[PDB]
């Protein structure tokens, strides 16, 4: 999630990069726990 | 309708806080002062 989300250039918005994470352990928690973030919102699904 | 209302007694529970955090202080709010530090119940009648 650290490469995703600290990654040193992000794609411009035409061409969208689009990462597959799969067969891992993923920690949310520290997603919503950092304060980095302005909006972090989801929908069908609650942080929590 | 506040001014034609009869209640049994009112709590003022007067603080200070972050400026953009202002929206915690609302039912079903999560994050840093909803959770950590003040809540309201879901079931809250009253003013903010």
């Amino acid at each position: 999630f650290g490469e995703v989300f600290n990654a040193t250039r992000f794609a411009s918005v035409y061409a969208w990069n689009r990462k597959r994470i799969s067969n891992c352990v993923a920690d949310y928690s520290v997603l919503y726990n950092s304060a980095s973030f302005s909006t972090f919102k989801c929908y069908g699904v609650s942080p929590t | 309708k506040l001014n034609d209302l009869c209640f049994t007694n009112v709590y003022a529970d007067s603080f200070v806080i972050r400026g953009d955090e202002v929206r915690q202080i609302a039912p079903g709010q999560t994050g840093k002062i909803a959770d950590y530090n003040y809540k309201l119940p879901d079931d809250f009648t009253g003013c903010v």
